[PDB]
């Protein structure tokens, strides 16, 4: 359909956070993603937070661009793919066991 | 520890002196404070606890470390009880206040209990290279978070504890909006002087100069927490008095004063304490802040520097071996720039605990270098 | 680059001032020196080259970087020709000497050519966070190795170049065994003064105090390379004179002196240059040594500090915003403790070039923190 | 015979080095070995050198103990094994493709 892929959702990064600004991407489309790499800076009212890659892969696409303010919780932010072959398939915008 | 994992994944909310002040002066709404603190304190404890579990097992094992850990666990669980207790009931407000007192008390001995821990560990497993810098990294973070819990609790209890006749009524919680620096300097000096005189039967005189570039004649004042500043000054005076008195106790010279310059610029409030206590070679300086190289618990210099860095300040030493030493406290001049600096547990932090020793970056000589004459 | 891989895997041999001195005074055997240098120089160049290939491609691409690189390659290959040319032929000895001269010359412009490189790169790709500290790491290492090639070559050419009538005949190569510090201080001052007077039409006076704890009345002397020390002092005096003169050019006050304390202890020779040029806020200090935040090429402070750290010394600044700044050079008191500090290429080094940005360890506030009054 | 295994030989770590002292092991028998980890400090006449793991594995056995001076080039220093199962087999002292 599309190749096997993960959607990165904006968590509440602090107990009272209901939205945040995506202040900066720290990864490029195409780039490998190791668990714990820095992914983006999220800015709230309370803090500027280094958001970390939770699962390893390759950045397939950025669904929310730098600067977008007030992004709500749950908003998908980007797509992660298991293999770099599959990044191409996504410039067009569950075998993932 | 599922609740600990989750809370350890939360990011701290650093507050500024401005915010504390603006909150206590203009607002002072208990609901707001409780709602903030019921979440923030567990966040902070969980971030620290996660790092304590990353210590080497040989240190984790020490009963003192275990005791600290269960104290934190016990505080975390007690705080977690408020997550779903509504502020609209003023009853809940009151009990929460009691719980804060309860955990401030429980945490009274944390600093030296931890200290006991690492001493236990060193005098039983020895002083090593990489592990030391690891414990260093940990203690800075742990003692800073601890200073910050105490700050937050003190603000709440002082503001809502309902103290009928409060010691410092112009203060806003523990913050003095017109803290007069020279006064704290003099006070810290007098109290070091008393301890120094008690033991050495003599002590140097204090001399204090000010330069307010902001407005030249006017006494230098800062928005600050006096007892932090007190603490820092006291430790430096104690060192300067001991160095001076030790150097001249066998000399005919007469004791040099311990001098203080206090300056205020567009952004720094600086306090330089100078003595002629003979100085310290450069190689021994960095170790003065290393907890486990440490008459009159030697954590005084590292902790003091933690107080300075806690609101974006700093504490630095510079000596001239053979003559004397300067110690400088830097504070932010503006409350609006004095944010808490808090240890955040994340992968970056995790990496420090999992660092395996690596080759030196830079060359190291042989300990028996070839004899170039032969 | 197979030969470069292999030599980059070799470890540098750091030498001490003692060794240089003991070699030139007592021994002075050309064979020994050639045998040492024919191996050591390629080792050093290969260690550096390997790191230059790890730069970001956007910097690697700059013609200036490429030029530096081919200069090194060209030197490495020329040196490699001696690996199997025997010292027993004195002919080989002579040509090697010529080759050293040839590469000192070729390397004459390395510092500013590299500087051009990173400027090209910044003004064309912008100033970024992690990349900056990366270039910082690289330049410290690159300029230090460069200082060290030059040291080694100068020792050999001065000792064996057969100079009929040498400028400083009591010196051993470039090392002065009785370098008188105040003299270098005065010289460095006079030459800053001349440039300062040229442009500002005025300059502060120098004042110099000494304290020799070793032996109190006796002029302070060190075994050292005078022109390194000269270089350091000159840069600090230039800054202190410019700060002072700029601050008082609109004042009725009369210009404060620039003061120097020189002290000598069991292990440190310390030189503190003090001015009342109004100081610098703390936040701007660390950047004074960051190459790419940089009237009268601003690499002067970072390079000077590289000279100090090169023989296990150091160079530090401490200011009081609103008043003035102290700069201290620390040198080892003992030649036996003054080892070269050399950048070693290995996995540790490689890791610095491959560091991907990471979350901050410590908290960072929002740039619009919640208004606590509302 | 013995399980598949690599022998770590003391290289010349500097162009003139003919021997060195094994001043300190920085790995324990049993410990995982990643390429580039620090393995030991080797001391010569010229320098103290951080000797790095060149190939990944598990430390099987230390053939040369801390403190041994003047170890010549080529001397085997320790044994490295691909899998941790195989460390046991070596306390007793080419499918390695
Ligand atoms: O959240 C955000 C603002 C917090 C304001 C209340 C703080 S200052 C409580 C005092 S402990
Ligand atoms: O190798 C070792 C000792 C080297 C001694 C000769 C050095 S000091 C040559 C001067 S460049
Ligand atoms: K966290
Ligand atoms: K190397």
């Amino acid at each position: 359909s599309y190749p096997p892929h993960m959607q990165v959702l904006l968590p509440a990064l602090s107990p009272t956070m209901t939205m945040g600004t995506v202040q900066r991407w720290e990864k490029k489309v195409g780039e490998k993603l190791s668990e714990g790499d820095l992914l983006a800076e999220i800015e709230t009212d309370k803090a500027t937070i280094g958001f970390e890659v939770q699962e390893e892969g390759y950045l397939a696409k950025i669904l929310v661009p730098e600067g977008t303010r007030d992004v709500p919780l749950g908003t998908p932010l980007c797509i992660i793919v298991e293999k770099e072959a599959d990044i191409s398939a996504f410039a067009d915008y569950t075998d993932l066991k | 520890p599922k609740q600990i994992e989750r809370y350890s994944r939360f990011s701290p909310s650093p507050l500024s002196i401005k915010q504390f002040l603006d909150f206590g002066r203009d607002n002072a709404c208990e609901k707001t404070s409780y709602m903030f603190l019921r979440k923030e304190l567990p966040v902070r404890l969980a971030n620290t606890m996660r790092e304590v579990n990353l210590l080497p097992d040989n240190l984790l094992n020490r009963p003192s470390v275990g005791l600290v850990q269960s104290w934190y666990m016990q505080s975390f669980l007690e705080l977690l009880e408020y997550e779903n207790k509504s502020p609209e009931d003023p009853q809940v407000l009151d009990n929460f206040l009691q719980v804060l007192i309860k955990v401030r008390n429980r945490h009274n001995d944390v600093v030296p209990t931890m200290a006991q821990g690492v001493i236990e560990y060193k005098e039983k497993f020895g002083f090593d290279p990489f592990i030391s810098t690891n414990i260093q990294y940990f203690l800075d973070r742990f003692y800073t978070n601890r200073i910050s819990f105490r700050m937050l609790i003190n603000q709440h209890t002082l503001l809502f504890g309902g103290d009928t006749n409060p010691v410092h009524p112009k203060h806003i919680g523990s913050i003095d909006p017109t803290c007069n620096v020279a006064d704290v300097v003099k006070d810290a000096y007098e109290t070091a002087k008393m301890l120094c005189e008690q033991y050495y039967l003599v002590a140097p005189e204090l001399e204090v100069e000010e330069f307010n570039a902001k407005a030249p004649d006017k006494p230098i004042q800062v928005v600050y927490v006096p007892s932090h500043l007190f603490h820092m000054l006291f430790e430096l005076f104690k060192n300067s008095m001991r160095a001076t008195v030790e150097l001249y106790e066998d000399r005919k010279e007469g004791y040099p004063a311990v001098k203080t310059l206090v300056t205020l610029g567009k952004e720094d409030l600086s306090i330089k304490i100078s003595d002629l206590g003979g100085g310290v070679p450069l190689r021994k300086i960095d170790r003065l802040f290393n907890y486990m190289y440490s008459p009159l618990f030697g954590y005084g210099l590292p902790i003091s520097r933690l107080y300075a860095r806690y609101f974006q300040g700093d504490l630095k030493l510079y000596s001239m071996e053979g003559v004397g030493t300067d110690a400088v406290i830097y504070l932010k001049a503006l409350s609006s720039e004095s944010f808490e600096r808090l240890p955040v547990f994340n992968k970056s932090a995790w990496r420090h605990y999992k660092t395996t020793p690596e080759a030196d970056d830079w060359s190291n000589p042989s300990s028996e270098p070839r004899d170039a004459s032969k």
